[PDB]
Formats: structure tokens, C-alpha cells, sequence
């Protein structure tokens, strides 16, 4: 287990640690968060009790370095830092620890929900989507923008997603025009799984980490982007068998975990509307089918 | 983005534009077998593609051998109107290539989309006009060449005779929509106001009767009258 320490708090904010969050007044002994789970990403994230506008957040593993969080009063908001002198970390930690000032993470034992969002997700591939390479850790937030959405405008601050576009060159090859549009099992095979991805992992990565993005963040651009991976797949006649059976786990946490009042404006009515009922999948994915009809009849 | 009421003029100024017209494309006729189930026989069609400026009309002749072992034929049919109208503008020099294509029915922008990827600069754009270009084939000499055709094949046509040696390119559109509405409409009563003098011919090179110009006034009036006529005929007014 691994401890994020926290300088101080000295403006109230809403702190979010994966599925969980808590509230810390303004200049409360609030001094971090202990007995972090070791081998997964993590999350942490900040909406301040003022100005709700903005969520951020920061993407980490304990497990490449030491890291703490420190408010800002120039730029206005918690920071994550590492913590370079190993030394010193430890003290630290060890001090805050012995006056019980920090919350514990959480964690149930029967609980595999944040393992089953983050399955695929691998740090590596954060810091390649959201580009900073100075920092271990990568920092998000509600307004960051996509390439995609970029082409349709700091290239610094942006979310660097793999672009899907289902009338474009790549996804439609010329003499299969009707056959690569109607069915789009080229452009996720052959462009997207062997070009691009190489293999299903890296697919899976990037879908939970859109949809991550989506939830904790309200972004926008990253909502876009889990649907538009869904659709590639529930699109295509010809998918292998073990990468359904997983797309239809991974949506089934995705949609049990989301906020019941959020899914008015992070759920897409035509993606999930054709996927379960239109596309060629429409009868491969049972359990998020069963949790979509029982949680969101609505939508449907 | 869309065609209408509001932007009609833009269909006369100097940027070249097509209409595509895919009704005609897929034509049957539905019938019963010996056994008593029912049963469609295809019979030939056409892409009914009009430069509305110049009255150019790119006739794309569909013979029923393209149908043969195909399946969902009335999906199918909107990709190959796409893939002929995208052969019939690579074939066209640069500068005649056109600068907007409008689909008549909304179905047809996605296969003409992905087929003119190629042509970034092409705008494809449907339309709120409810054109009556389905009774194209209601025109003798173009149901003619569609039926008599043996194998796949382009005529060439200008749908505006000669007019517009005598009016603008707004007039003779109105004109033809006029007159394909009246076709449409009623297409018998339509043919006898056409063709009732019979002092006045239709040329062999044109499509329609060589009336003077008071001639089309009259007829034109008397288009109206038919429309408005079914029109109660039809809604008892
Ligand atoms: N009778 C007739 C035949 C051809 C032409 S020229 C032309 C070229 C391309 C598309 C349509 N008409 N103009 C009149």
C-alpha cells in the first residue's frame, strides 16, 4: 500500500480517489490519502467548493515515484509534485501517518470494481494520449480538448486519442465502399488492431480511459471518444470472440459505476440504441444489455 | 447545408452543381408465382443526374444484369448511384467537375459521401425541394432508350431543348419542374395538353414540343390547371 501526502488544504474542495471522494474544508489538518492499492493507476481528482466549474485531476502509479500534492495560490489549485529525495518522503509520510491525519483509501474485499475499469489501462500509454513527458504523472481536466475535436487549439493541453472516423480514407478502402461502411470489420482489424493498437489490450486501454476521463472530468471530448470505440466494434460483422465476451465485461462496470443522474449527457441514445439492438452485435453483449435495460430503460 | 425556398437562386449562378436523382435507379414490378407467393422481376433503370444551369443531363442507364445475385437490392441501389455519379465526375475534366451535389432524397448522402472521399472540395447536400424528377421516366424519348438497353450505358441529353436560347436558366428549371410535377401528377392529362396540337412536333433532337413562346404560356396555364385540378380531384376542393 502507497500514500499520496497532501502539504496542506487550504481552500475547500471535493478530493475524488478513483470511485471514491470526500470533502475538506477550508484550512482542514487534511494531510493525504493512505493505503493506496499497489499494481493499478489511480486517479486523483478536485472540484473546489467555489467554483465548481472545472474538475481536474491527476493520473498516477505509486509505483514510478513519490508523489504529494501541494495547493498553489498563484495558479489556484492542488498540484501534483514527486518527491525526488526517497529520504524525505518517507519522513514525511511516517509523520502524518502517527498524527492519523490522513483518510484511508477504502477499499472492500469483495470489491473488483476499479481493477475492472482499469484492466487495460496502463500508464504508459496515459503519458502517450495526454503529453507532458517532464512529469510521471499526467494531469486532466473537464475542458481539455481532443485532436480530433482540434481538426473540427493548444496542442499542449490536448487529449491525444486515437481518431476514429468512419468516413475517412483510412476506414474505407477503395472498390469496398458500400462493403467497408456498412461493415467496419477492415477498419477495426486491420487499420485500427494491427495497425495501430497492435493488439486488443491497447484498444481496451484507451476505451476505459476515455470513459474514465468522461466520468470523473465531464470531458467532453473523451465521452466522444468511448463511444466511438463501442461503435467500431458493434459495427463490425467480424470481431474475435474473446474480444467481445471482454467489451461486453468492460461495459457492463462502466455502466454499473456510472452516476444514475449523470447518464442523461454521457450515455449516447444512437451508439447504445444501435449497438444493442441494430448492429451486428446486438446479441454479444448480455450483461450490458441486462444492466443497460434494468438501470436505463429510458435511453432506450 | 440543406436546398430550399430560401437559397433556389443559387441553382442559376456560375458555380457548376449537379442534381442526382436516384428513384429510377431500382425498378420492379411485383407479381404472383405458380404457387401463389408473390415475386419481384426488375426491369431496367436510370441515375437521373441534371446540370440545372445548363439543362446537361447525364442519363446512367441501370440494366438488370447489375442486380444479379445481389441481395437487399434497395440499400445496394443507393451505392451504385454513388459509384456511378463518383466515375461520372472523375471522368470530367477538372474544371467541369462540380463544386456542389445535391441528392434528392436524404439516403443517398452517406453512400455519395464515402464514394467522393477523393473530392474533399465536392459539397454534398441534400435538399427540403420535393423535386419531381421520379417522372423523368414519364418523358417518351428517355423511358425509351432505359427500356431498349441491353447492357449498362450514359445518354446524353440537354432536358432543356433549346430554350434557353430564349430564357434564363431560372425560367427553363421552372419550366421543366413544371411540367415533370404535371407528369407526376397526372401523367395522361399531362400528355394529352402536350401533345393534342398535332401541328406542333417535337424535334429529333429535343424532348419536348417546339412551341412558340406563346405557346408555352398557354401550356404552362394549362400545367396549373391540372394541378390544381387533381389536387381537388385528390383532397375533394
Ligand atoms: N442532344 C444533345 C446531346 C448531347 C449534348 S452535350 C452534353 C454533354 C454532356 C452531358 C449532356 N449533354 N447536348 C445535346
Amino acid at each position: 500500500m502507497n500514500t499520496v501526502p497532501f502539504t496542506s488544504a487550504p481552500i475547500e474542495v471535493t478530493i475524488g480517489i478513483d470511485q471514491y471522494s470526500f470533502n475538506v474544508k477550508e484550512n482542514q489538518p487534511f494531510h493525504g490519502i493512505k493505503d493506496i492499492p499497489i499494481g493499478h493507476v489511480h486517479v486523483i481528482h478536485f472540484q473546489h467548493a467555489d467554483n465548481s466549474s472545472m474538475r481536474y485531476g491527476y493520473w498516477f502509479d505509486c509505483r514510478m515515484g513519490n508523489f504529494y500534492i501541494q495547493y498553489d495560490p498563484k495558479d489556484g489549485l492542488y498540484k501534483m509534485m514527486e518527491e525526488r529525495d526517497g529520504a524525505k518522503f518517507e519522513n514525511i509520510v511516517h509523520n502524518f501517518k502517527e498524527r492519523q491525519m490522513m483518510v484511508s483509501y477504502p477499499k472492500i474485499d469483495e470489491d473488483d470494481t476499479w481493477y475492472n475499469l482499469t484492466e487495460f489501462v496502463q500508464m504508459d500509454k496515459i503519458r502517450k494520449i495526454v503529453r507532458k513527458d517532464e512529469n510521471q504523472f499526467s494531469y486532466v481536466d473537464s475542458s481539455m480538448t481532443t485532436v480530433q475535436e482540434n481538426e473540427l487549439s493548444d496542442p499542449a493541453h490536448s487529449l491525444n486519442y486515437t481518431v476514429i472516423n468512419f468516413k475517412s480514407r483510412e476506414a474505407i478502402r477503395p472498390g469496398h465502399e458500400m462493403e467497408d461502411f456498412l461493415d467496419k470489420s477492415y477498419y477495426l482489424n486491420t487499420v485500427m488492431l494491427q495497425g495501430i493498437f497492435k493488439n486488443s489490450s491497447n484498444y481496451f486501454g484507451e476505451l476505459q480511459f476515455a470513459f474514465l476521463n468522461a466520468m470523473f472530468f465531464g470531458n467532453y471530448g473523451s465521452s466522444l471518444q468511448w463511444h466511438a470505440m463501442i461503435e467500431l466494434i458493434c459495427s463490425s460483422a467480424t470481431v474475435p470472440k474473446h474480444m467481445l465476451d471482454k467489451l461486453d465485461e468492460i461495459l457492463y462496470y462502466q455502466i454499473k459505476t456510472l452516476p444514475e443522474q449523470y447518464s442523461d449527457i454521457l450515455l449516447n441514445e444512437r451508439v447504445w440504441n444501435i449497438c444493442l439492438y441494430s448492429s451486428f452485435q446486438k446479441n454479444s453483449l448480455h450483461n450490458t444489455e441486462k444492466i443497460m435495460e434494468n438501470k436505463y430503460p429510458e435511453l432506450l | 447545408g440543406a436546398m430550399n425556398s430560401s437559397n433556389y437562386a443559387e441553382l442559376f449562378n456560375n458555380d457548376i452543381k449537379l442534381f442526382v436523382d436516384d428513384t429510377n435507379v431500382y425498378r420492379v414490378t411485383v407479381h404472383k408465382t405458380f404457387e401463389g407467393n408473390v415475386a419481384t422481376k426488375a426491369i431496367n433503370g436510370c441515375i437521373f443526374t441534371l446540370n440545372p444551369k445548363t439543362g446537361h443531363l447525364f442519363l446512367k442507364i441501370i440494366h438488370t444484369s447489375v442486380w444479379a445475385g445481389q441481395k437487399r437490392l434497395s440499400q445496394l441501389a443507393k451505392w451504385k448511384t454513388a459509384e456511378e455519379v463518383s466515375a461520372l465526375v472523375r471522368s470530367l475534366p477538372k474544371e467541369e467537375q462540380p463544386k456542389q451535389i445535391i441528392v434528392t432524397r436524404k439516403a443517398m448522402l452517406d453512400p455519395l459521401e464515402v464514394h467522393m472521399l477523393d473530392f474533399p472540395n465536392i459539397a454534398i447536400r441534400p435538399t427540403e425541394l420535393r423535386l419531381p424528377f421520379s417522372a423523368a421516366m414519364s418523358i417518351d424519348k428517355l423511358s425509351d432508350v432505359v427500356m431498349k438497353a441491353t447492357e449498362p450505358q450514359m445518354v446524353l441529353f440537354n432536358i432543356y431543348d433549346d430554350w434557353l436560347d430564349r430564357i434564363s436558366s431560372y425560367t427553363a428549371f421552372s419550366r421543366l419542374t413544371l411540367l415533370l410535377r404535371a407528369l407526376k401528377t397526372n401523367e395522361e392529362s399531362a400528355k394529352m395538353i402536350l401533345l393534342s396540337d398535332p401541328t406542333i412536333t417535337i424535334k429529333s433532337y429535343h424532348l419536348w414540343p417546339s412551341f412558340t413562346d406563346e405557346q408555352w404560356i398557354t401550356i404552362e396555364s394549362q400545367m396549373r390547371d391540372l394541378i390544381l385540378t387533381e389536387y381537388g380531384r385528390k383532397y375533394n376542393v
